[PDB]
């Protein structure tokens, strides 16, 4: 047997049987990314503190003009 | 019977039973021994299908077929006594609910089983479960419904046997985990008629051993009312005093004349008049089981006792009572 | 009538259906597949069902994986102390019957030997759907009950 | 002090029942209890055929499956001298490191939910719920696909099986990234988990380790670079080895050995020669259903195969792959009938939950969870 | 009276809390929570009750009724009786007592005795060691919020906390103080169990942490007074450092400016992160977790103290 | 208790492979 | 100089040849105590001696490594260890010698196991550096 | 093989293989002495003890077949060192020297019965605790002797009663001509 | 050694405006506001969730569910009793006795999966030669009682004519491996 | 103080709150279905001594335009011995 399961009309010989099963494309598939793509693109170590110590020195004078108008 | 095995779990014993009253705390004992020797059982519970469901073990796949029947309807008891050949009747009550009365729930069930289990000609052994002392006469409407009940189920169906088992004790019984759990009332134990009410307790262990033992016995224990009685006949208060023994507690009994208490158990047998609310099942204070209190005829007379049935009680120190341990 | 009985006992069962915490009795891998049935594609809290990793306040015991007769006593004793209105679903072939060991001297043929088992979810490794659709018939277990009109007789 | 510290989150370490002789909070010593799932497995196989005894090693290991029928597999085949094709070698790598995967992405979260992050849990079983659409789909069963037989494996992929595992790696590095940046930078992570089960490579070497937790302290030891047993000695992969042996460096290994195995999944579906899918040795590979039916032959093997068995010449070697746990191996005495003969399972779990001992002297006892944890003890192997 | 009005609304908070957490920390991990019980889950918390108070107890035990019986009534008490002095709009506080932070600072430190007596009655060695554990860290991070309100006290002129709300019209204390906010909130974390905080909470030490005699309600009673804490220590970090009942104060035409709505608003976001901050972080051990209580939120906090007293007092900002 | 204590303090990060990245 | 044996445990020893040094003369003194006729003997001598001429020859850890391929000096000065534990020990329950039955069957068994199964390949030759 | 040169010749006693891994069939009494050579040796450097193999052949007069497995991380071998011990024969232990052989040596006890000398908590590790008999011999019944376990009216506690179920099908599959 | 280690380790990150880098991080949670964002990702993005009842997981023509015995097109049950999977079952589910009927073909009188004492691994599909054992899709039959699950004599698995529409449709698109 | 009253009542009023919650459940379903950790007693004795600071620091952080620049250096005095006392407790190591 084996002949008479894969026939592919013709072929002549026991060579050339179909054979069609599951596999990659022609070509392989993409490039498939493994490394550790973790963006950095936050904000610094500045620009952390800055936003944090401005929002103090504005935010505290802020405070003390509330503390004001409430007197 | 038609046994084909060795000792049980999947062996057979030709005993295809329907203990009526196998949902219970006698029930769980006789199933387990029923189905533990290999034999099927046929429980018929009443209602919740939780209630049976402590049986679908203890026997081995299909051992034990929990089936649903109602009480007051035969054509259902017909069926749950389709394919059997011993009945036993554990169906009993001791406080008298709305619906069914105590002879609706003690004798008019017994008698309607035994009838039902007559017309299905094929039932070798029926044995028919009543309490000792269940004399006519007796004070408790609930023995006195009990004796009618042996009394028509032997009429009705002879060569059945009786076993008349004393107040039973072991785990989830209706005797000593009340007095526990009145014991929480700060070792309070309201003993009543001053303790001397003599009694013959039993490891329901035994009571279950002594049932089966009715059936594999041979044509004997037909139509003869054992008296599942028990060893070291007790009396009520000797009996708290070995509870004390297991739960560590100090005995601060109480005594309370009959009259005081059939008066703190007048309530909860208004039981058919306050119909849209059923009463919380009276445990310890029951003027039925007072009435019963007060005469200390559950005593083993000359009647049939264990020893014929090759049987000897388990004493009621030690393990048959080490249920309690669980209260310490 | 007894309709009033009939509502108390569709709300009672809503509850108990709705609100279904098992004790997660998560033995070898039917634990894992158990574990695929509470994970983010079928969800158990969807359903109400609520992993207790305690058998104290659980109304149901998902034993899953082989019951070895050594585990027999532990399960047992967890199956003791739960809360009364309580079920047992057996998940996996070894959990509900013998199973792939039914004849091991170590495996216990079915946890049926040691609790009382309402919902076999059947298949070995059974698909985390099948332990979903047995606890969706453990639901329908449920809503069967009426318990407030058998406590009315 | 003697505490009985048992399973703390059940469905996720089943079974475990240390005993921990505490000193306050400080563990002096973790004696665990064995046996809670100790299934009749060591001698159920000697009962049975060579291919009855497969469907055990799936269930020995129940979060990294495939891994154990082929390392089955290569004990039957080193006996049996069964040459298998290339496609059935690159099918049987492609699963044993899907489920490298399939463990890895359980025994971190799982890990991680101990300690106590809940969302990595969820996120990685989403991952394992789209890899067990492969094992279901190549083999039929979700969790136990008893699919790597001895000779070859199986039955060959579906026709669209290597387009979806594709379309999942390329996804996949996305899936570790955020296991990382959930777990790795947290300051509540590496707390919990720095200089947790520290073991200098002599003990993990002394008890036998051999797995992730010897590669945590430093000894460059994987099984498919030391023993290369399939087309690993072809693909291309980098095993990540540990610098102090911590419960940190362990889970940064598993993160990198999720991504290593990442490689290892893209290589061989690049390259899956379209070959047969079982050794063309028909009396030990039982035919197909159509040449069964169509050829006397191959109807005579299929009956004596699946009936019978191999009968595998008489022989007894330890044939041990790199599971995810560790060195899975299988030390398979063969009378030469065609039941094994004292099939023993050298499982990994039970050398390193002995670890545990000596791993959480002086850890605290919220750390012999940690401890577990990156132990990756499965109990089926124990 | 009126604090039926209070209580109520706010058991039904707790009981759609439990519902929240679930569904919130679901949707993080990316699936719904509870969704077929109600609508969306919206009976969920009612099927949780009704099943609770449908299960029949393990043991009776109703003899020792004095001892434990009335311990989770007391935590449950004190978590509710915090809220009078919360407002949550201008005139809606129930009692605007002069001294009200000092009164939350003392309802903690009864809620210490809430904790430490539900744990003793429970005779468990492990369970008993469990509660003294965790009130000594819902105590050691109560100097820290007794810091952290020093400073927002400080800011404000007196402890009325309609003031501390009233004080904040011109900037929300939260975005000057932000570092302060971040370290009330994980203090309040702290200082409630449930948090990345939460050893004596790890998800099985916790039900055998609390009590032996569960019978449900004392189970219940224990998650309602947790989330009842937390919906009030929510409350806080949103009076004292968010605007208490303050809009950003824009004036838009769309927005009539409801005060109670902005209050809720804002207890939501804290709400909703406690849950995300539930999620997203492992647990603390306890053994790291008083070392950061002490550590690192003691010093941060006394710092606070003397930074906005000292850039207060230079220039007269009082 | 004189217990060693879990320092927290390690070297950084460094991804260590093994020796066989490009030609064994 | 080394930086840190990447093993966990296996400390970075400066004085490396030295300790080296020490251990393989204390070895092939202490080999001396067995009968000469033993293959043990005869490997421990020839070994040490390579190891210890080696050691004698080269000045930097790295030269002893990159000549004497035997990993690093850390291991090498575990191995020198062990092999001194090991002849101390065989000094005592001393094996050496046959007994006259000494039956002793070897096996053949050469059936070609598949290339594609768990085989224990070489691994690099010491062409590694 | 090298280690077969150096090896005293009286260790290696009973027998040698070489194929499908090495093994040398020593005696049980030179046992841990062979152990502790292959172990602490420069030229065999194994340190770990990968697994320890009971193996029973009932028609052997030493019926158990303690096979200790080895791995050198070192030299990337294989040994399998083995030994022959029957029920009542106490045999070295290892786990002075390989620590991890506590655990397999307690599995080997459980399991066949070969008691092992000075092994500090030889202890049933697998079975059940109050497991009488030793299960992976041959002669030990595969469903086992007193091996079910079923609740009963001596609430809380499974019993352990003798064994009774569907009777396991024993498949004589084996056919003539090998 | 572990003092130097700590000495030099906190030595490689000593230079200022590297200090002030690692403080911030520490200062203001730099790594846990990255958890934290991502979280909120997630708990934004759609969610893989499946409300099971009304669709269910996929699964593939090879998944084994439950057993069912299949029958030729025109009747006759396909089991004729060979024994084959009773032979390979590793878990021994299936009794087999087998009688010559009256019409002389022989069958089996009881073919009993015991579905609780089964593994579901397919084996029996695989043996049987005439495709006559083969598992439904079905996988959804929990069952209420234990001995329901025990799958009767060619009575319970013969309710596979019901699931024939899709076990010929599997097996018709398996048939190709 | 005139506004205590309304927590007066509410104490009373929560308390019959938490009894009827309490009740609920005891109503319904019926029938049928270490010697010695030191370290807490000095975490204990550390918060009471940090509440009595917190306690000093209450009148001063609601007055303190009144006490210009004089009591703000004052309690940076008191402030200064809870630093050292509180340094003096971290190098001890009580804080663990
Ligand atoms: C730390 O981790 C944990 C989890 O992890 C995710 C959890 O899940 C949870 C959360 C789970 C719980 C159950 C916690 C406890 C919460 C509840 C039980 C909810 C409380 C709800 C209520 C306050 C309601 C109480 C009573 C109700 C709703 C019924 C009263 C009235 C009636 C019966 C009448 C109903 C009739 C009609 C028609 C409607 C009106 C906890 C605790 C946990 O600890
Ligand atoms: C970028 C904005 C950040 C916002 C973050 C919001 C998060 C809120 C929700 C909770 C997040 C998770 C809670 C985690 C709890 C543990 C936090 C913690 O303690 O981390 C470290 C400490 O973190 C904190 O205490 C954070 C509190 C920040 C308060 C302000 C810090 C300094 C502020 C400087 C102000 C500058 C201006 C002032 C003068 C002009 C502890 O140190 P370690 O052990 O992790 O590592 C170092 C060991 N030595
Ligand atoms: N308990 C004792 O101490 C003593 C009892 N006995 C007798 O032993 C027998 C069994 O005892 P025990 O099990 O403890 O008794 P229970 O009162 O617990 O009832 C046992 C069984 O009787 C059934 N039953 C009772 N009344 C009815 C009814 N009206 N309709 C239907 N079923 C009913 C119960 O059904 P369900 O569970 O659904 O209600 C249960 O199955 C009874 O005859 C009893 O009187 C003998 C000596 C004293
Ligand atoms: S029944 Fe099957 S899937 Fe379930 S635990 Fe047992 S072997 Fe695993
Ligand atoms: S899948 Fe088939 S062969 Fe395998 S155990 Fe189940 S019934 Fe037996
Ligand atoms: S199902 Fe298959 S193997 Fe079993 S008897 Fe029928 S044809 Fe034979």
């Amino acid at each position: 047997t084996e002949a008479m399961i894969r026939n592919k009309p013709g072929m002549a010989s026991v060579k050339d049987m179909p054979l069609l099963q599951d596999g990659p494309p022609p070509g392989g598939f993409a490039p498939v990314r493994y490394a550790r793509r973790i963006s950095n693109t936050g904000p610094s170590a500045m620009a952390m503190f800055l936003a944090v110590s401005g929002a103090f020195a504005w935010g505290m004078y802020q405070v003390g003009q509330g503390n004001k108008i409430r007197r | 019977l038609a046994r084909k095995g060795t000792g049980g779990r999947s062996s057979v014993s030709g005993i295809v039973a329907t203990v009526f009253g196998a949902t219970g705390f006698l029930g769980r004992y006789l199933v387990q021994q029923l189905a533990k020797m290999g034999s099927q059982v046929l429980v018929p519970f009443r209602g919740s299908e939780d209630s049976p469901r402590h049986l679908k073990l203890m026997g081995d796949l299909g051992q034990v077929v929990p089936m649903k029947f109602d009480p007051r309807d035969e054509d259902s008891i017909k069926a749950v006594m389709a394919k059997a050949n011993v009945v036993i009747n554990l169906i009993g009550r001791e406080y008298e609910t709305r619906n069914f009365s105590f002879e609706d729930a003690n004798h008019h069930i017994a008698e309607k089983l035994a009838l039902v289990a007559k017309e299905h000609g094929g039932i070798m052994r029926y044995i028919q479960v009543s309490c000792l002392g269940a004399s006519v006469s007796s004070p408790s409407r609930m023995l006195r419904a009990k004796a009618a009940a042996e009394e028509a189920v032997l009429n009705a169906l002879p060569e059945a046997t009786i076993m008349r088992p004393a107040t039973m004790i072991g785990t989830e019984d209706r005797i000593l985990n009340p007095w526990s759990m009145f014991v929480k009332k700060y070792g309070f134990l309201p003993l009543i008629g001053g303790g001397t009410t003599k009694f013959q307790p039993v490891y329901v262990v035994d009571v279950a051993a002594a049932i089966v033992a009715a059936l594999k016995d041979d044509g004997s224990s037909m139509g003869k009312t054992y008296e599942l009685g028990g060893p070291d006949v007790f009396t009520t208060h000797e009996l708290a005093e070995i509870m004390y023994d297991m739960i560590r507690e100090w005995p601060r009994y109480v005594k309370l004349p009959f009259p005081i208490a059939k008066a703190m158990a007048a309530p909860r047998d208004f039981m058919v008049n306050k119909v849209p609310f059923p009463l919380p099942s009276p445990q310890i204070f029951n003027l039925d089981q007072i009435n019963a209190l007060t005469t200390d005829t559950l005593v083993s007379d000359n009647a049939l006792k264990f020893q014929d049935l090759d049987l000897v009680p388990h004493k009621l120190k030690g393990y048959p009572v080490e249920f309690l341990i669980q209260y310490r | 009538a007894e309709f009033v009985i009939s509502k108390v006992d569709d709300l009672m069962n809503w509850a108990r259906t709705g609100s279904i915490w098992p004790m997660t009795f998560g033995l070898a891998c039917c634990a894992v597949e158990m574990m695929h049935t509470g994970a983010a594609r079928y969800d158990l809290d969807r359903f109400g069902i609520i992993f207790r990793p305690s058998p104290r306040q659980s109304d149901c015991m998902i034993v899953a994986g082989t019951l070895t007769n050594k585990m027999a006593p532990a399960l047992r004793k967890v199956y003791d102390q739960m809360p009364e209105p309580r079920w047992v679903i057996s998940m996996g072939s070894c959990a509900n019957g013998g199973g792939y060991y039914h004849y091991s001297y170590s495996v216990v043929r079915g946890c049926d030997r040691i609790v009382p088992v309402d919902i076999y979810v059947p298949g070995c490794p059974p698909t985390a759907e099948a332990l979903l659709y047995g606890l969706l018939q453990l639901q329908k277990k449920i809503n069967r009950r009426k318990d407030f009109l058998h406590w009315w007789n | 002090f003697t505490l009985n510290f048992g399973p703390q989150h059940p469905a996720a370490h089943g079974v475990l029942r240390l005993v921990l002789e505490m000193n306050g909070e400080v563990v002096e010593r973790a004696e665990p209890h064995i046996g809670l799932l100790h299934r009749g497995t060591e001698k159920l196989i000697e009962y049975k055929t060579y291919l009855q005894a497969l469907p055990y090693f799936d269930r020995s290991d129940y979060v990294s499956m495939m891994a154990q029928e082929h390392a089955y597999s290569l004990a039957v085949e080193k006996l049996l001298n069964c040459e298998v094709p290339l496609r059935a070698q690159y099918i049987r790598v492609l699963f044993c490191e899907i489920t490298r995967i399939l463990n890895h992405l359980l025994a971190l979260t799982t890990h991680a939910m101990d300690v106590g992050a809940l969302t990595p849990f969820l996120w990685a079983f989403e991952e394992r719920e789209k890899l067990l659409e492969f094992y279901e789909r190549v083999s039929g069963a979700r969790m136990h696909a008893s699919f790597i037989r001895p000779g070859g494996v199986a039955q060959d992929l579906p026709l669209g099986l290597c387009r979806d595992i594709d379309s999942f790696t390329q996804q996949f590095a996305s899936r570790i990234d955020e296991l990382e940046e959930m777990l790795t930078g947290n300051r509540i992570w590496k707390q919990r988990l720095v200089d947790i089960g520290t073991v200098t490579a002599q003990q993990a070497k002394d008890w036998g380790f051999s797995g992730v937790m010897l590669r945590g302290p430093g000894v460059c030891w994987d099984l498919r670079r030391a023993a290369p047993y399939d087309v690993y000695d072809q693909l291309d992969f980098d095993v990540p080895v540990g610098t102090r042996g911590d419960c940190y460096d362990r889970y940064c290994i598993r993160i990198e050995e999720m991504r290593q195995s990442l490689r290892i999944i893209v290589q061989c579906l690049n390259q899956m020669p379209s070959g047969m899918i079982k050794a063309d040795d028909r009396k030990l590979c039982p035919p197909s259903r159509c040449r069964m039916k169509l050829s006397m032959e191959s109807s005579i093997h299929h009956f004596e195969l699946y009936t019978e068995g191999f009968s595998v010449p008489a022989s007894s070697t330890y044939t041990a792959v790199e599971a995810p746990k560790g060195e899975f191996g299988v030390f398979l005495v063969s009378n030469g009938s065609n039941r094994p003969y004292r099939c023993k399972i050298r499982a990994p779990g039970f050398a390193h939950l002995q670890g545990l001992d000596f791993m959480s002297k002086h850890h605290m006892l919220a750390d012999v969870v940690t401890i577990i944890g990156t132990q990756d003890i499965v109990f089926g192997e124990v | 009276a009126e604090i039926l009005g209070i209580i109520l609304p706010l058991l039904l908070g707790v009981a759609f809390l439990v519902l929240a957490e679930r569904k919130v920390m679901a949707f993080v991990q990316r699936r719904k929570g509870p969704d077929v019980v109600g609508s969306f889950g919206l009976l969920q918390p009612l099927a949780d009750g009704l099943k609770l108070i449908l299960k029949e107890p393990i043991s009776p035990s109703s003899a020792n009724f004095f001892l434990f019986r009335m311990a989770p009534v007391a935590t449950f008490m004190l978590s509710l009786v915090a809220w009078a002095v919360v407002p949550f709009d201008y005139g809606m506080v129930l009692s605007d007592l002069n001294i009200g932070l000092l009164y939350l600072f003392a309802i903690s430190s009864l809620g210490v005795y809430g904790i430490i007596i539900a744990g003793w009655s429970s005779n468990s060695k492990y369970a008993f060691l469990g509660a003294l554990r965790s009130a000594a860290q819902m105590v050691s991070y109560e100097v820290s919020i007794g810091l952290i309100l020093i400073t927002v006290l400080i800011c404000v002129g007196s402890c009325n906390l309609s003031e501390i709300v009233m004080a904040q019209k011109q900037i929300w204390f939260g975005i000057p103080l932000f570092p302060v906010l971040v370290m009330f909130f994980i203090s309040c974390l702290a200082e409630t169990n449930r948090a990345p905080f939460d050893l004596p909470e790890a998800e099985a030490e916790l039900v055998a942490g609390y009590n032996v005699e569960y019978s449900s309600m004392g189970f219940a009673l224990f998650f309602l007074g947790e989330y009842a804490n937390m919906i009030l220590m929510s409350g806080l970090c949103t009076l004292f450092f968010l605007g208490g009942w303050l809009p950003i104060l824009d004036l838009p035409i769309f927005k009539k400016i409801p005060g109670s709505i902005w209050f809720s608003i804002k207890v939501l976001f804290f709400l909703f992160l406690y849950i995300w901050v539930r999620a997203a972080f492992p647990r603390y051990r306890y053994d790291q977790l008083m070392g950061l209580g002490w550590k690192v939120f003691l010093p941060l906090s006394l710092a606070w103290v003397v930074s906005v007293s000292g850039l207060l007092v230079t220039f007269q900002w009082l | 208790a004189a217990a060693a204590a879990a320092a927290a303090a390690a070297a950084a990060a460094a991804a260590a492979a093994a020796a066989a990245a490009a030609a064994a | 100089v080394k930086q840190t044996t990447g093993i966990v445990g296996l400390d970075v020893v400066p004085n490396a040849r030295a300790v080296l040094i020490d251990l393989y003369s204390k070895t092939l003194k202490e080999i001396q105590a067995v009968p000469e006729d033993e293959g043990y003997r005869k490997a421990v001598e020839s070994f040490t001696r390579q190891r210890l001429n080696v050691c004698k020859e080269e000045e930097d850890w790295e030269m002893i490594e990159k000549r004497l391929g035997c990993g690093q000096v850390e291991e090498l000065i575990e191995e020198a260890r062990d092999e001194l534990t090991l002849i101390g020990k065989m000094i005592e329950w001393d094996p050496w010698g046959v007994p006259d039955d000494y039956e002793c069957e070897v096996i053949e068994n050469d059936a070609p196991i598949p290339k594609h199964v768990p085989q224990h390949r070489p691994g690099p030759l010491p062409e590694q550096f | 093989k090298y280690s077969w040169e150096t090896l005293p010749k009286k260790w290696v006693k009973k027998m040698e293989r070489s194929e499908h891994g090495n093994r040398f069939d020593t005696n049980t009494d030179y046992l841990f002495q062979l152990l502790c050579f292959l172990k602490l040796h420069t030229y065999t450097r194994v340190q770990v003890l990968i697994d320890i193999c009971g193996v029973d052949y009932p028609s052997r007069k030493r019926r158990f077949e303690v096979v200790y497995n080895l791995l050198s991380t070192r030299y990337n071998s294989r040994i399998r060192v083995q030994t022959s011990a029957d029920e009542v024969t106490r045999i070295s232990s290892v786990v002075s020297l390989f620590p991890s052989a506590g655990w397999w040596e307690r599995e080997v006890w459980d399991m066949f019965g070969v008691s092992f000398i000075n092994h500090p908590d030889l202890r049933r590790i697998l079975t059940d605790y109050g497991f009488e008999g030793h299960p992976l011999r041959k002669d030990f019944p595969l469903s086992g002797y007193v091996q079910v376990r079923y609740d009963d009216p001596e609430k809380r506690v499974v019993s352990e009663p003798i064994e009774m179920t569907q009777e396991f099908r024993y498949f004589d599959f084996a056919s003539p001509w090998e | 050694d572990d003092e130097e280690a700590e000495q030099l380790a906190k030595e490689i990150s000593k230079d200022w405006s590297t200090v002030f880098e690692r403080s911030m991080n520490t200062l203001f949670l730099t790594e846990m506001v990255r958890g934290l964002s991502l979280t909120l990702k997630y708990f934004f993005d759609p969610k893989v969730t499946i409300n099971y009842p009304f669709e269910k997981g996929p699964l593939s023509p090879r998944f084994r569910g439950e057993h069912a015995l299949r029958r030729y097109p025109t009747g006759e049950e396909r089991c004729i009793a060979c024994k084959l999977c009773e032979a390979v079952c590793p878990a021994q589910a299936i009794t087999i006795e087998a009688e010559e009927r009256e019409d002389g073909s022989r069958r089996t009188t009881r073919y009993d999966i015991d579905m609780t004492k089964c593994i579901y691994c397919g084996f029996c599909q695989e043996a049987c030669p005439v495709d006559a054992i083969v598992e439904g899709p079905n996988f959804e039959f929990a069952t209420e009682t234990h001995e329901e699950l025990l799958y009767d004599k060619e009575k319970l698995l013969e309710n596979g004519d019901r699931w024939e529409t899709e076990i010929a449709e599997n097996l018709r698109s398996e048939s190709l491996y | 103080m005139l506004e205590f009253a309304p927590i007066f009542i509410y104490l009373v009023i929560s308390l019959l709150v938490s009894l009827i919650l309490l009740g609920v459940p005891f109503l319904f379903a019926s029938n049928s279905s270490s010697r010695f950790d030191i370290r807490f007693y000095l975490v204990s004795i550390l918060f009471l001594i940090f509440d009595l600071e917190v306690t000093f620091f209450f009148p001063w952080a609601v007055s303190l335009n009144k006490i210009d620049l004089f009591g703000f250096w004052s309690m940076m005095a008191f402030l200064f011995i809870l630093t050292i006392g509180f340094l003096y407790e971290w190098k001890r190591g009580a804080l663990d």
